[PDB]
């Protein structure tokens, strides 16, 4: 999971998903309903 | 933008290929000592 640091979650969701997110880091949204990193 | 934006007017304000070189080289010319993410541990 360390796109920007190791995070213990289901990552790598459809890249386009993020249009609006909680924006765990720089770049992945975090958007849940997991599924993150967008 | 295309690589001869502006015929008559030289711009290097365009990207090398995201960060052109203007900025790169103001990048540069800063002291910065960021952790690269990943790997600052």
């Amino acid at each position: 999971g360390c796109v920007l640091g190791l995070v213990n979650s289901s990552l790598f969701v459809e890249d386009c998903k993020l249009p609006l997110g909680q924006s765990l880091c720089a770049l992945p949204d975090t958007p849940s309903t997991m599924r993150l990193a967008s | 933008i295309i690589p001869g934006f502006g015929g008559d007017f030289n711009l290097t304000l365009l990207e090398p290929v995201a960060r052109s070189a203007i900025e790169d080289l103001l990048f540069d010319k800063v002291t910065i000592a960021d952790p690269g993410y990943m790997q600052g541990y």
